[PDB]
């Protein structure tokens, strides 16, 4: 019930954010014309954060 | 979609639309607990109908 | 008698299935709360993958 569900959801979210952050680093400093880097921006929706 | 988008090149429209569907794996742990806990009610409701 | 015996098998099957359900199938009745009441993590969950 309650808190434990929130904790498993939070840990899953945290793990996904961290893995994305690791993938994200391999793409730093890639030169394509005037583009110099690429990222996958991950964010949490407010209506679900509250 | 992946292969042909690579073949022709460019920022694929379809990949861009459904980005979460492509980049995130689906996790069962959050769900199956509640499917099993929910089971007794589901059977009862179906029986009543 | 045949009805009751088959019922016993079905009950055993559901109990067996239920043990493997959630969150990382274990003695979930108390273990999840026991896992958070100390600053720890369930070992079976560490070896999920």
């Amino acid at each position: 019930s309650s808190k434990s569900v929130a904790n498993i959801i939070r840990k899953t979210i945290q793990r996904e954010q961290n893995r994305i952050r690791m993938l994200n680093q391999g793409l730093q400093a890639v030169s394509f014309g005037q583009v110099r880097g690429v990222r996958l921006n991950v964010n949490v929706r407010e209506s679900h954060a509250i | 979609r992946l292969i042909e988008a690579s073949l022709y090149g460019g920022i694929s429209s379809a990949i861009t639309r459904s980005l979460r569907d492509y980049l995130l794996p689906e996790n069962s742990g959050v769900r199956k607990a509640f499917q099993d806990m929910e089971a007794a009610l589901r059977e009862n409701r179906i029986t009543l109908e | 008698v045949e009805r009751d015996e088959v019922a016993a098998q079905k009950r055993e099957l559901e109990k067996q299935i239920e043990r493997l359900s959630q969150p990382s199938g274990a003695e979930d009745s108390r273990m999840i709360a026991l896992a958070e009441r100390f600053g720890g993590v369930l070992l079976s969950e560490i070896y999920d993958d």
